[PDB]
């Protein structure tokens, strides 16, 4: 009768644990996905920010060089 | 002359996502508090 | 005899899991916050980005016009 | 004339948080290996 | 006069690391499957 | 001899535990390195950034003063 209370008690523990590391192993996917989304999302941002200063310095130059016309 | 408007254009494209695993959080802690149910008691 | 040694190794196996499993839930709900909160300072800072470099777009626009009108 | 000194201003107000687990990382790891001892030997 | 080349330079030295934990996810998968052979039929 | 079968259950659940723990502490570690180094990543963009929108308000400030004395 004790065996059959360890026993009970054991796959009580057992499914409960399983339903933790079911909910552990969903909770690190869904912060796998969001900080590797996140991650492509501040590189493409600095990627394209480059982009744009690069872009902004070009039309700067070319200001520069059309006031020294001027000039 | 007339120089054209040169538009730089907005930044877009991009978003961050936001993690929502608190309903997973709560069940850790509502098994972390259920496993004193499943303490032996000879 | 027995018994109680099965017991007394099952419960002290279930407060470690106990503390562990704390332990995943605290260290979930920190990484949650500060993944969320990054969220929020890039989803930010993009925006004020996007006013920053529309404000430049602008008053080049000016300044083209404006040195147009000086020739 | 004499434009004004059109500021852009400095962008500000953000900030990244930082995290700190590694308490709870090394309370994992000292329970795995604490599991040992609650192994049973009959 | 003639003005220099100001160039702003390029935005660089940063990058955003990335998570590979999907080993560590499937071994926990693995292992909550396991259980199930581990359950105690008297 | 059914203590013989909790005990070797019980052990072989305690093993796959402790390898969940070791994987989870192992997931939780990479996830706190990446988290922070992204952090660091979007502080010191933000830094790099404000040093170069100053620049860029900087060189304007400076051409609509060159423009205004060319006027």
């Amino acid at each position: 009768e004790n065996q059959k209370l360890i026993a009970n008690q054991f796959n009580s523990a057992i499914g409960k644990i399983q339903d933790s590391l079911s909910s552990t192993a969903s909770a690190l996917g869904k912060l796998q996905d969001v900080v590797n989304h996140n991650a492509q999302a501040l590189n493409t941002l600095v990627k394209q920010l480059s982009s744009k200063f690069g872009a902004i310095s070009s039309v700067l130059n070319d200001i520069f060089s059309r006031l020294d016309k001027v000039e | 002359h007339t120089s054209p408007d040169v538009d730089l254009g907005d930044i877009s494209g991009i978003n961050a996502s936001v993690v929502n695993i608190q309903k997973e959080i709560d069940r850790l802690n509502e098994v972390a508090k259920n496993l004193n149910e499943s303490l032996i008691d000879l």
